[PDB]
């Protein structure tokens, strides 16, 4: 009940440092591959004894193109968050001025606060993840091809080029599992690039909807 | 050349432990 928590915490933490690694933020490579026997070190060894505590376990990263873009990861003690804890990590994100947060759940979170969470989406970006969600990476199973985030110019040339509409693409929805490890939103568009038996490669491309 | 970009890996290494440190305050305020 604490080794096994401790082993829960830092697969949840190397799952993070990937996601943020892979969403574009700064991340370095020993976090990256930082071992068990490190993560007991670093941070404690008896959660149970509130060492480490969840809150000990905050990362806050910057992107690659500019510092000012910021995103906190969370974990609340509380297995259910409601309202109020939202209202808590909002008001310090507001303090702080950083604009995108994730969140990272044990048991789930309140209706309620979901919908605080997508009523306040324009201002502040913040996300929801179980973490048995995050005990493993997704993206790196063999059924899972590779997901590349297009720019809004990258998107006009695609358009232009096959002279499609856009709701002609195929589609993706929001709530995917990669779309929201990618933590993309409606109107964008994701490059799948995958291996062919016939072709050897083939591109193909979701807009998210 | 190989060395060169290994000279820019801890460039951004130093680029990122740099404003840790400065957002360690951050968290911890």
């Amino acid at each position: 009940d604490d080794e096994e928590e401790t082993y829960r915490l830092w697969k949840i933490r190397k799952t993070i440092m990937q996601l943020c690694h892979d969403r574009g933020y700064l991340v370095t490579q020993d976090e990256l591959d930082q071992t068990l026997e490190e993560f007991k070190a670093q941070f404690g060894d008896k959660p149970s004894e509130g060492r480490p505590r969840r809150t000990d376990l905050t990362v806050l990263v910057a992107h690659n193109d500019d510092p000012t873009d910021q995103m906190f990861v969370f974990f609340p003690e509380e297995p259910k968050v409601g309202i109020k804890t939202i209202k808590v990590y909002c008001q310090r994100m507001q303090e702080e001025n950083i604009t995108r947060a994730l969140i990272v759940v044990q048991q789930g979170m309140t209706p309620s606060a979901k919908q605080s969470l997508v009523d306040m989406a324009p201002k502040y970006i913040l996300e929801q993840f179980l973490q048995q969600e995050l005990l493993i990476n997704i993206t790196e199973h063999e059924l899972v091809p590779e997901h590349v985030v297009m720019t809004k110019e990258e998107v006009t040339e695609l358009l232009a080029r096959y002279k499609l509409r856009e709701n002609q693409l195929p589609r993706i929805q929001a709530g995917d599992p990669v779309a929201r490890y990618f933590g993309i939103k409606r109107g964008q568009v994701v490059k799948i690039i995958r291996p062919s038996e016939t072709a050897g490669r083939y591109i193909t491309y979701r807009l998210v909807q | 050349e190989k060395r060169l970009r290994e000279k820019e890996e801890q460039k951004k290494l130093l680029e990122q432990r740099a404003q840790y440190v400065e957002k360690t305050k951050n968290i911890l305020m």
